[PDB]
């Protein structure tokens, strides 16, 4: 009971941190006029909206478990809650993959890039992602298998409703595999060009005398999504069953999906100034 | 109060149409690339625009306009001069230029000093510190025919030709004497003397060699431009 | 009032020593860059040398590199130009010019047009 | 021949300086002791006009305090409405570089000039439904940096070839010519009486020319660097200068010398454009460190600072009523301060 | 003889900019003070204007 209460207060404060950063970043982006039109910032806004939806929908279970409600509709509550939660994470992942593709196409094509990317194309590419993750989870609602383990802390909602290995592999080979595979060859060429350029930069610097953070940020989510996937693969064939050890990782994999966007904004030296510029006129 | 509402709706429709036209023109404006050609009066700056125009709109009023299209890339080359010699007051207008085409003449060493000073002042400019300038060495056949006939003035006007070597190893053009290569590389090393002390990671200098009549110039610039937008973008995402 | 007064010179035999003075008044001397220009008979203007604000970054023209010396004095607001090992082909009209922009190292004062940031000039014949 | 004229000019300047020293009994910093201070003026941006694509170079307020004009380096001249933030007219220019734009006092004509050495006058009646070129003039050999409307028939223009011109819109020929400068004439300003006008150049001096006679009367040579902007006092007897010297200077057409210098040790950036208010107590000058400082014209103290721009403010305009101030910067932004 | 004519024009302009009447600076300071004191309440930048009159609110 005590450890349960600790888990509840921990997830509550976690969700509070999720929403506190979200409201701030959306406000600074909505007031700042220089960030008016940028593909990266637009995708960041979409990801922040998805994270705000995650934060406003994650407070439902932590508040309802205090009531300890029982009934038949609680199963449909679980179903709709999982179906609405396991999609926003995929939306954010696809948005980050789109950011990576944007950076790759901007690095590959220096000047032939402004004619390809169009605000209408960005809007349709974001609309298609919102319906893709909603149409791929239709078999999960049609009575085939269980979706992701986001919010599986129950008794019957967790004991009776089982998982299928076929549906477990189908939602990770078609979606999780390409989303994690695009970045591998997206950033490889970025590395090859950056090192080739810095070699020539250092050459002339050594000729005439008398004169990483983004990669680790895009690597932390790639490396923290591995426990989730390996747990899904070991649970599909029923190798190990440790709910206590899996809960800690499952409920941090959903909170670091907000820790990545905020550090994405804190990385640039233009957002840190605007945040305080707006805060000063807001408080006064 | 209905007439005020009617005129307000009319003004709103006019604003919508104006914004539509503004976006339509902003598309072609963002699809537009400009280039500014700077040089002296006796420098070989007209031979560049002539070959840019004969292979690939043009107006002759104050400033010379040049249009050449290579691999689906737009280029508005501006050869600017009809004014007095003071080019320091109207230089703030050329701030969003992609690259500065700086051409010099190697046939006159006494006339090269003012070009070197202009290049130094352009590199040391506060507004042109985020714009990479491309250095071109024009009139090389005349330099080769002048250094070989005699009149050795490369070590008299510049007392640095006695202590120098040939760092770069490439001999596609020379087939008779490496002295012309030494004379062409000494000017480049002298131009890259102070150009590497001011700009650290803001803008780059691209020295290029060309003759009086060439056909691969528009290509040579393009590749350079292909790099200029890259590194800038590389500096736009905090990666270097 | 921006004014520059040059003093010194005259008929001097080649191979000797000479000193020119450039008096500046009406503006801050320790914050502005100065330089020297010379006009040859029948030829255009040509730069000679420059000096930074403090006086460390000094650059000369390759014609006279180690034969000319320039020194600024902010306490007296004056410039001194010492010339030794004179050459008979170094005769020209001298102009002690001042750069219009402060706290910089770029100057456009080499043109022979109507320029109002220099002195009247000194006639030095040899 | 040369020495007898040079020493004559020298003794003339010494006599003029002795006259300035004789008529200078005291300074303005000694009589402004029993004056109430203005205080900390806290201005806020009310509206934000975002219609410009390239950098905005110059603007001009209207006589009705309703519409304003703005010129950018993209090739378009945008007319803004400061009330509802609506654009009523957009004229695609033939050239891309424009350095000056002027709005007629009647609202029927608008002039634009730039690096093309051509002043294009456009009529704003628009009877047919689209804007057209009324009459373009090209008679300069330098570059157009400033242009102002004397009336619906005459226009004053500043050229970069040491010649100022007064053009007539009907015939298109130069009525008179002002050749007194030795450098690129930077800007000029009109008096409310349209009888005399002061123009500032890069010679650290301002010249007071007459529009009827065609000659200059007084030359105030007390500046140190290239003067950028000149602005009359709202009474028509004095004016102020703004340049890159980081010090704002005040001159008078009757004192013939300096009045008071506005300098500070914590500022090193220069001034781009100055503009007085309706009263003349506060002087708004756009600095080079991405802000606009309002100073007290009688205390030489920083009255207020408006840091709302992230790029160099290129133009600053105060309407005839003084209800709003439009600051246009190089980031294609027009901030409307109260 | 272009430079000689230019110098002649310059000295003629210098002779023109010298023969002008000059008034004391105290009287000019008094006129400026009277002008900024008389038209002081009509200036909307010194005193704050409420939202009911200001059209930018």
């Amino acid at each position: 009971v005590d450890v349960c209460i600790f888990e509840t207060v921990v997830i509550v404060l976690l969700t509070f941190l999720i929403i506190a950063g979200n409201l701030t970043v959306i406000f600074v982006f909505h007031c700042a006029p220089l960030l008016h039109h940028y593909t990266t910032s637009y995708f960041i806004q979409t990801m922040a909206y998805a994270d705000l939806f995650v934060g406003v929908s994650c407070l439902v279970p932590t508040l309802s478990l205090l009531h300890y409600s029982t009934g038949v509709h609680e199963s449909l509550t679980c179903q709709v809650f999982g179906y609405i939660i396991s999609v926003l994470k995929s939306v954010s992942m696809w948005c980050l993959a789109c950011i990576s593709v944007d950076r790759y196409l901007a690095i590959t094509k220096p000047l032939s890039y402004n004619q390809l990317v169009t605000p209408c194309r960005l809007r349709i590419c974001i609309i298609l992602i919102w319906i893709y993750s909603c149409l791929i989870f239709l078999p999960s609602f049609f009575g085939w298998g269980k979706p992701g383990y986001h919010g599986d802390i129950f008794e019957w909602c967790a004991t009776s409703w089982l998982t299928s290995a076929y549906f477990t592999g189908f939602i990770v080979c078609l979606l999780y595999a390409p989303a994690a595979f695009v970045v591998c060859f997206t950033y490889f060429h970025i590395f090859k060009i950056c090192r080739q350029h810095t070699k020539e930069i250092n050459d002339r610097r050594a000729r005439f005398p008398s004169h990483m953070v983004l990669f680790r940020i895009t690597s932390v989510f790639y490396m923290l999504w591995l426990p989730y996937i390996i747990y899904f693969l070991l649970e599909s064939s029923r190798v190990l069953d440790n709910p206590t050890l899996s809960f800690l990782t499952t409920w941090l994999a959903i909170s670091n999906s907000f820790c990545n966007p905020v550090i994405y904004s804190l990385s640039n030296s233009v957002f840190r100034l605007g945040l305080r510029r707006l805060s000063e006129t807001m408080c006064t | 109060t209905e007439d005020q509402r009617n005129e307000e709706k009319a003004q709103r429709e006019a604003n919508k149409k104006i914004e539509k036209q503004l976006q339509k023109d902003k598309q072609v404006y963002r699809a537009t690339h400009r280039l500014l050609l700077l040089g002296a009066d006796n420098s070989g700056k007209s031979t560049i625009v002539k070959q840019m125009r004969i292979l690939h709109s043009g107006g002759t009023s104050g400033i010379f306009e040049t249009k050449f299209q290579v691999d689906k890339v737009n280029f508005h080359m501006f050869d600017v001069g009809g004014q007095r010699d003071e080019r320091r007051k109207w230089i703030q207008c050329f701030n969003d230029v992609t690259a500065i085409i700086f051409v010099v003449d190697s046939s006159d060493y006494n006339r090269l000093q003012e070009a070197l000073n202009l290049f130094k002042s352009i590199w040391n400019n506060r507004w042109l510190r985020t714009i990479s300038v491309i250095l071109f060495l024009n009139k090389q056949d005349l330099l080769a025919e002048k250094v070989l006939a005699g009149k050795s003035k490369i070590e008299d006007y510049f007392p640095e030709f006695a202590r120098y070597t040939t760092p770069e190893d490439a001999t596609p053009e020379p087939g008779e004497d490496p002295r012309v290569t030494r004379a062409k590389y000494f000017i480049r090393d002298e131009f890259l003397r102070i150009s590497t002390a001011s700009g650290d990671g803001r803008h780059y200098c691209y020295p290029h060699f060309t003759c009086a009549v060439d056909t691969e110039n528009a290509r040579r610039i393009f590749n350079d431009c292909r790099d200029i937008i890259q590194r800038m973008h590389l500096r736009q995402y905090e990666l270097l | 009032q921006v004014q520059l007064q040059e003093s010194g010179g005259g008929l001097v035999q080649p191979g000797g020593s000479l000193r020119l003075s450039c008096a500046a008044s009406g503006f801050t001397f320790s914050n502005y860059k100065m330089n020297w220009v010379r006009q040859a008979p029948g030829k255009g203007l040509e730069w000679v040398s420059d000096i930074s604000q403090s006086g460390a970054s000094i650059s000369y023209t390759g014609s006279v590199k180690g034969r000319f010396t320039i020194s600024r004095d902010n306490a007296k607001n004056t410039l001194y130009l010492q010339m030794n090992s004179l050459k008979p082909e170094d005769t020209a009209v001298y102009y002690c010019a001042r750069c219009p922009a402060p706290f910089t190292r770029d100057c456009f004062d080499v043109t022979s047009t109507t320029y109002a940031y220099r002195g009247q000039g000194t006639q030095v014949t040899v | 021949e040369l020495d007898q004229l040079r020493q004559e000019a020298e003794q003339l300047k010494n006599q003029i300086r002795d006259a300035r020293k004789a008529c200078a009994d005291a300074t303005l910093s000694q009589i402004t002791n029993n004056i109430d201070p203005v205080g900390r003026i806290q201005m806020r941006t009310r509206r934000t006009l975002r219609g410009h694509l390239a950098k905005i170079y110059a603007m001009h307020w209207g006589t009705d305090s309703r519409l304003l004009v703005s010129a950018s380096q993209d090739g378009k001249l945008i007319i803004w409405d400061s009330y509802t933030t609506n654009k009523v007219h957009a004229i695609p220019l033939r050239s891309s570089w424009v350095m000056t734009c002027a709005y007629a006092p009647s609202g029927n004509y608008v002039a634009c000039g730039g690096l093309d050495n051509i002043c294009s006058i456009y009529n704003l009646k628009t009877r047919e439904g689209n804007v057209r070129v009324s009459r373009e003039l090209a008679g300069h050999t330098g570059y157009l940096s400033c242009c102002r409307f004397l009336d619906d028939n005459q226009i004053v223009t500043s050229s970069g070839d040491t010649t100022c011109a007064l053009w007539d819109i009907e015939t298109g020929q130069q009525t008179t010519t002002f050749t007194g400068h030795t450098g690129d004439v930077m800007s000029l300003s009109l008096a409310p009486d349209t009888r005399l006008f002061v123009s500032g150049a890069c010679d650290a001096s301002a010249k007071l020319w007459d529009v009827r006679e065609g000659m200059c009367r007084q030359t105030f040579t007390g500046h140190e660097s290239d003067i950028n902007a000149i602005c009359f006092f709202p009474n028509g007897n004095a004016f102020a200068t703004g340049s890159d010297d980081a010090t704002c200077r005040l001159f008078d057409l009757r004192a013939d010398q300096e009045l008071m210098t506005y300098s500070h040790d914590n500022i090193i950036c220069g001034i781009t454009s100055v503009s007085f208010s309706k009263s003349g107590r506060l002087l708004l000058a756009g600095y080079d460190d991405f802000n606009c400082n309002v100073w007290d014209a009688l205390k030489a103290d920083r009255a207020g600072v408006l840091a709302g721009h992230d790029n160099r403010v290129s133009c600053l305009g105060v309407t005839d009523d003084g209800m709003a101030v439009a600051t246009g910067s190089w980031d294609s932004f027009l901030k409307i301060w109260n | 003889t272009a430079s000689i004519a230019q110098a002649r024009k310059l000295v003629e302009q210098l002779k023109m900019e010298a023969n002008i009447d000059r008034i004391k600076v105290s009287k000019a300071a008094a006129d400026l003070m009277a002008y900024c004191e008389a038209h002081a309440k009509e200036d909307p930048l010194l005193t704050p204007v409420p939202a009911s009159e200001n059209p930018f609110r």
